[PDB]
């Protein structure tokens, strides 16, 4: 899966970015999200959310369906798909890449 | 695109 946010940011700039968010935002997670490309389900324009580290995947997907739109609806981070009790701090620490950001994709296929 | 604080504090 290629991610927009890096074909149009490349590691250096993605890499300032994070260390500017992980400074001011000690309390939250930098997540981006972006469909899995063969799903059906509705594309998401706004990718780049800011979220307390205390949330769980569950809350989370809470409120990602609630801007996605009978559909199944899984999210993807690294090729496994995360316990929806786990909290948005802990995924982040196990997760996150280089840059410093967390990359979750969501298909309507496990 | 803004980055997108989501829930709050």
């Amino acid at each position: 899966m290629k991610w927009a946010y890096k074909e149009e940011n490349n590691f250096e700039k993605r890499r300032a970015e994070g260390d500017k968010i992980r400074r001011k935002y000690p309390d939250r997670i930098p997540v981006i999200v972006e469909k899995a490309p063969k799903s059906k389900l509705h594309d998401l324009d706004k990718k780049k959310y800011l979220v307390p580290s205390d949330l769980t995947v569950g809350q989370f997907y809470f409120l990602i369906r609630k801007r996605i739109q009978e559909d199944a609806l899984f999210f993807f981070v690294n090729n496994v798909i995360p316990q929806t009790m786990t909290t948005m701090g802990q995924l982040y620490q196990d997760h996150h890449e280089e840059d410093l950001f967390l990359y979750i994709a969501y298909s309507d296929e496990s | 695109s803004t980055w997108e604080i989501l829930a709050d504090d």
